[PDB]
């Protein structure tokens, strides 16, 4: 899944 | 100034549990979303990601160790702790663990998170060895033959590193290859030290062998067979 | 899942020189990526962050730039402390992957390995095992590959190998692999081979002997 802090 | 250092066990028997601790000082993982991570690399080998704990208590772990894998954190000793089950050989590597950044805030707003993407402070890592053997000492074999000769000693099967070699009471040195030991599917390790010279020197050579952990010195004078 | 791949895995180089490392990921990470210098002995330290920014307390003359799935490394003027193995990491997804490494080692002349092959001592035998070891010394660069054939079967699964580190004087490397059989299969055969393939042989050249021929 996306990191922490993606988007 | 940021440091974290890595604390367990050296050695760990198979199907054991390896439980590895972090300490750091420096930061707070009640600092707004600071991470500390870990990462292993077996020796020879690449970096492998093995999981991460941030300061809102959000835990993230390799899918490939997910099962045997457990991160935790103890904020007020400013601690993380990685427990790893089941151990097998394979799992034998030097661990470390890292900060990762959390973004930059203003007047206590984020404004940047570039600064999240690196794990940006190491420890020193701590090498840890699976193996199921007891200590023990190596037996030491003769390893016997631009126009250059060759000859060493097999120093084979023992446990646990490391072990010294050195050639002729430490006055031969030049043309001298002592490799690194190679963890045998035994447990036990086992190395070679080589000393090529010129094709007429064939001049006396001995390895001194010493493997410290089980007192165990050797002293093996090595020929150019045929009696 | 996603995956980093450096290039090339191992590149030499002289103090002096300008070299680029590159990683390639499957998948757009944006810009999430990080780039490390390890030297042998130490943990991996920062160099760049999020792509291109340089992590302070860094040389200037590290310098990162790239997007998505393309990125590189290029330091501008290569120092002694430079010869060590970088590798890049992608923070854009889980599990935050590393790329394979890229070992720059100190450039010099190819040169082919000497080659020799040792039997077993008679010694090690009594006891019930059979160590064959070959040698390939000061050889460059460092790719080497060793195969073993026992009566001219190709031998899998029981060797072992390792490299020293780069010589200080030579720039060359030597490497050690043991063939490990029990006494008794070691007896039911003859012709012990090591085979071995380097860029400075023409041709592989092959050391061996036959077992117990006196």
């Amino acid at each position: 899944e996306l990191d922490k802090f993606a988007s | 100034r940021i440091t974290l250092k890595e604390s367990g066990p050296p050695l760990v028997k198979p199907t054991q549990t390896l439980t590895l601790t972090c300490s750091f000082s420096g930061f707070s993982l009640s600092d707004f979303g600071v991470g500390v991570g870990w990462i292993r690399q077996p020796p020879g080998k690449a970096l492998e990601w093995l999981a991460i704990i941030y300061s809102d208590d959000d835990k993230r772990y390799s899918p490939s160790l997910n099962t045997r894998l457990t991160i935790t954190k103890d904020t007020s000793k400013n601690q993380v702790v990685l427990v790893m089950t089941r151990v097998s050989p394979v799992d034998t590597a030097t661990y470390f663990c890292a900060h990762r950044r959390g973004p930059t805030t203003l007047f206590g707003v984020p404004i940047a998170r570039g600064p999240v993407n690196a794990m940006d402070v190491w420890g020193q890592g701590i090498t840890v060895t699976i193996s199921s053997t007891s200590t023990k000492g190596p037996s030491v074999f003769p390893l016997a033959p631009g126009a250059a000769a060759a000859l060493g000693c097999l120093v084979k099967d023992y446990f646990p590193e490391p072990v010294t070699v050195s050639w002729n009471s430490g006055a031969l040195t030049s043309g001298v290859h002592t490799f690194p030991a190679v963890l045998q599917s035994s447990g036990l390790y086992s190395l070679s030290s080589v000393v090529t010279v010129p094709s007429s020197s064939l001049q006396t050579y001995t390895c001194n062998v010493n493997h410290k952990p089980s007192n165990t010195k050797v002293d093996k004078r090595v020929e150019p067979k045929s009696c | 899942a996603l995956q980093l791949t450096q290039s090339p895995s191992s590149l030499s180089a002289s103090v002096g020189d300008r070299i680029t490392i590159t990683c390639r990921a499957s998948q757009g990470v944006t810009s999430a990526l990080a780039w490390y210098r390890q030297k042998p002995g130490s943990p991996p330290q920062l160099l760049i962050y999020d792509a291109s920014s340089l992590e302070s307390g860094v040389p200037s003359r590290f310098s990162g730039s790239g997007s998505g799935t393309e990125f590189t490394l290029t330091i501008s003027t290569l120092r002694p402390e430079d010869f060590a193995t970088y590798y890049c990491q992608q923070l854009h997804f889980y599990p935050h992957t590393f790329g394979g490494g890229t070992r720059v080692d100190v450039r010099r002349t190819v040169a082919a390995p000497s080659v020799f092959i040792f039997p077993p001592s008679d010694e090690q035998l009594k006891s019930g095992t059979a160590s064959v070891v070959c040698l390939l010394n000061n050889f460059y660069p460092r790719e080497a590959k060793v195969q073993w054939k026992v009566d001219n079967a190709l031998q899998s699964g029981n060797s072992q190998e390792s490299v020293t580190e780069q010589d200080s004087k030579d720039s060359t490397y030597s490497l050690s692999s043991t063939l490990t059989l029990s006494k008794a299969d070691y007896e039911k055969h003859k012709v012990y081979e090591c085979e071995v393939t380097h860029q400075g042989l023409s041709s592989p050249v092959t050391k061996s002997f036959n077992r117990g021929e006196c």
